[PDB]
């Protein structure tokens, strides 16, 4: 007994430190992305762009080995993975649990990264390289000027400052970049903690039946061998009649289906809308499930086969 | 690879001696322009400066001043200093200043690798429970009889009659020591699977925060002047640094500083151009990565003479090779494509496997 | 607008001389270089995830 | 000494049903070329034609 006990024990231990390792080594697999060939050499993570724009006219007519594909997913992709308005994009990537990327321009996404609830983050290079500038009617007499005068603040650093002024100072957020850091990235301490208070639980429950045992060994059991006898018999009695209530429970299982299902060994029932409940009485249930379910005979019924020999053998027991 | 020698350049002439970004761009430009052109290296090799005393223009921008070449296509930088004398087209190509750092490498065992798969507060935890329950049972058994069942109670503890009290006290703290010595095993056994191994963060930032890690430029260059004028934050306290860090920080070439990186196991990185550093990325034996993005917005351009014919066309040009995605493509070709190296191909390399004594031989020290 | 051959909105108002200048995030084309003239871009960027 | 030894014990049994662990479940993660694309998505089996 011992002996198969241990064996017994060495299977589940076994068992649960394998099945705790692959939760572990998927746990680690998990590789966000980072560049646009991620979203194309994958399809769990759905992504668009805007419905309209430069944006997705790019895709359509580019001839890139990468965004060729992204385009040929996205143009036949359902349901639309295209949005009305880059605020109903920013929200569909906030309301997806990360099940959907939207792509537009970096200006835009960089400064919706520093706005609340700061729930969003640019990743990987950019796409292509664009350019803003400042427009003049062809052959002006600003042109020339205007022309200089943006380089010289370039050079001045004024215009790396006016962006870092309006994007990042102006926050804000500011906070969520900072958690953003990406330091973490190991195991835990929460899953050990659950064992460490049924730990001390356990050291409790010691310090409660110590201080109790020796009240006991002080107060030295006869009062209970006397009514002991006549109160484990009827408690077998109790936990008899209430197993053989448990069996019929005509509740063994609910398949919910929305109407409700539920059914035991030997009735299944139906309660439909609203409230009013037939039931189909089969009395125990093997039946055509093909299942065997390699053997021959014994189940369905089986089940009732050990119910009623427990019965039967309580019924032996209770009056000898 | 804007301009390089043809592998059999003395076996050929003219424009077919030479191949690289900027030998495709010119037949490109040429096409949208309709001319035919002749490939010249500029004489003394420079790019586009201005002697202060002499006041003479040298490099390429120079021989366009001095009626020497029609156009310069090569990776001139738009700079306000060079559009006053010359005219520059739209950007080609848009960069910056970055970061090079080692190869993302890996390897260190320090009893370390044991104390990591279980955290350091758990390690912690697990102790204090340990002498929480030696004490608890040291409750159960004047001042030597103390220690000595102290003594008895911690070689009860350092693991392995009936007295219900202790002895569920026993069981449970055998079933939680199970537990733990459980998730270290199957913990473990994931990380013996993927074995993913980091690095430090991209972001300047990341250099002037932290002091470990040495960093400087090239001794003489834009590069090397921008942080010296640069009024920004962080690049300040980074030029600080650099300018009386010992040894010299400062390499003489770019073949110097890619060395230093090389061979200081990622205790020294260098900052350059992108462009460059792109390039070097993919170049063996591809132990070196840039990291974050640029520091500042730059950009190359075609160059032509003041008030040339060509000005205009071949600005326009260049803007309709980047539309077509011409100009991505292009580098492309001679950055990954034409490449050597990988990274996302090394990642996608699922094979390797071995047991060393890193990590066993903390656990025996 | 392809059919009407008119420019709308801050090139609209440039060629029809009723600004002198448009200061904004406005795209540096090939399609708008045509009709007026770019500074050098004083910001780089594009299309990201 | 006989607590330290079995911690140390513990340890290395312990490395060995992992790192056995993750032996086989790189055995299971190598994958054979099974077509023309699985040429394409990986180098470290060259390939050319006449
Ligand atoms: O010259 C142009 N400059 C633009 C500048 C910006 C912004 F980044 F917001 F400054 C944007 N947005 C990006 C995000 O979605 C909301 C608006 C669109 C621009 N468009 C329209 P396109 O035809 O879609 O390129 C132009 O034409
Ligand atoms: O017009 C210019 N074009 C340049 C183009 C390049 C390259 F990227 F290699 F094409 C470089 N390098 C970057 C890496 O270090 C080695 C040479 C320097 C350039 N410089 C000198 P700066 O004064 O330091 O900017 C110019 O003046």
């Amino acid at each position: 007994v011992g002996g198969v006990w241990w064996f017994f024990t060495l299977i589940i231990i076994s068992s649960y430190t394998a099945n705790l390792a692959a939760f572990l080594t998927v746990e680690r697999m998990v590789s966000p992305i980072e560049s646009a060939e991620d979203l194309s050499k994958q399809t769990e993570i759905a992504y668009g762009t805007l419905d309209s724009g430069s944006t997705k006219e790019f895709f359509r007519r580019s001839k890139i080995a990468v965004f060729d594909k992204m385009w040929t997913y996205m143009r036949s992709a359902e349901p639309s993975v295209f949005v009305r308005t880059t605020a109903e994009g920013v929200a569909r990537v906030r309301k997806s649990k990360g099940k959907y990327a939207y792509l537009l321009e970096s200006t835009m996404n960089e400064y919706i990264e520093q706005r609340k609830p700061c729930d969003t983050m640019k990743v990987g290079g950019n796409l292509d390289s664009k350019g803003y500038g400042i427009a003049t009617p062809k052959g002006s007499s600003l042109g020339t000027p205007v022309n200089l005068a943006v380089l010289k603040l370039s050079e001045q650093g004024l215009l790396d400052k006016l962006k870092n002024k309006w994007w990042y100072d102006k926050g804000e957020c500011g906070a969520k970049d900072s958690g953003s850091k990406e330091k973490t990235s190991a195991l835990s301490l929460s899953n050990v903690a659950g064992v460490f208070y049924i730990l001390v639980g356990g050291l409790g429950l010691a310090m409660l039946v110590a201080l109790i045992e020796f009240c006991y060994k002080s107060r030295a059991g006869l009062f209970d061998r006397g009514v002991q006898m006549l109160l484990t018999t009827v408690g077998a009695f109790a936990a008899f009649s209430l197993m053989t209530i448990a069996v019929g429970t005509d509740y063994w299982l609910y398949s919910r289906g929305v109407v409700m299902t539920h059914s035991g060994l030997w009735r299944t029932c139906c309660l439909e809308g609203n409230f009013k409940g037939l039931c189909k009485q089969i009395d125990h249930f093997p039946e055509d499930a093909d299942y065997e379910a390699d053997t021959a005979e014994y189940f369905l019924r089986a089940v009732r086969a050990s119910s009623i020999f427990p019965i039967l053998s309580v019924i032996l027991l209770f009056m000898g | 690879p804007y301009v390089m020698m043809k592998k059999n350049h003395e076996m050929l002439e003219g424009n077919e001696r030479y191949e690289g970004y900027c030998v495709d761009l010119a037949a490109e430009i040429a096409k949208h322009c309709g001319f035919k052109y002749k490939l010249t290296i500029v004489g003394d090799g420079k790019y586009g400066a201005r002697d202060a005393d002499t006041k003479i223009w040298n490099g390429m921008v120079g021989e366009l001043v001095y009626g020497k070449a029609d156009i310069a296509i090569a990776p001139l930088t738009i700079t306000l200093v060079r559009e006053e004398v010359i005219d520059f087209s739209k950007p080609f190509m848009s960069l910056g200043i970055s970061i090079m750092i080692k190869k993302p490498q890996k390897s260190k065992p320090g009893v370390f690798s044991f104390l990591d798969p279980l955290a350091y507060e758990i390690w912690m935890c697990i102790v204090f429970a340990y002498i929480g329950v030696s004490v608890v049972l040291f409750l159960v058994s004047t001042n030597e009889f103390g220690i000595f069942n102290s003594l008895w109670f911690s070689l009860g503890a350092f693991m392995q009659p009936r007295s219900l009290s202790g002895r569920i006290v026993g069981g449970v703290w055998w079933f939680f020591t199970l537990i733990i010595i459980s998730s270290y095993t199957a913990n473990l056994a994931a990380f013996l699977t993927v074995e993913r191994m980091v690095s430090p963060i991209e972001s300047a930032e990341d250099l002037s925060k932290q002091t470990e890690i040495a960093y400087g430029t090239l001794d003489s260059g834009s590069t090397k002047e921008f942080f010296r004028r640069s009024k920004i934050a962080v690049f300040d306290k980074m030029w600080t640094y650099m300018r009386s860090a010992e040894p010299s920080v400062f390499v003489r070439t770019t073949a110097e500083g890619v060395a230093r990186v090389r061979k200081s196991k990622g205790k020294y990185a260098y900052l350059l151009e992108s462009t460059m550093n792109e390039y070097i990325e993919q170049r063996k034996p591809c132990d070196t990565m840039k990291v974050g993005g640029n520091l500042d917005s730059k950009g190359y351009g075609i160059a032509t003479p003041k008030g040339s014919s060509l000005g205009t066309p071949v600005n326009l040009a260049v803007l309709k090779l980047s539309e077509q995605g011409l100009l991505d493509k292009l580098k492309n070709k001679w950055w990954y494509d034409k490449g050597e190296c990988g990274a996302k191909d090394s990642g996608s390399k699922e094979k390797t496997s071995a047991l060393s004594l890193s990590n066993v031989a903390g656990v025996f020290y």
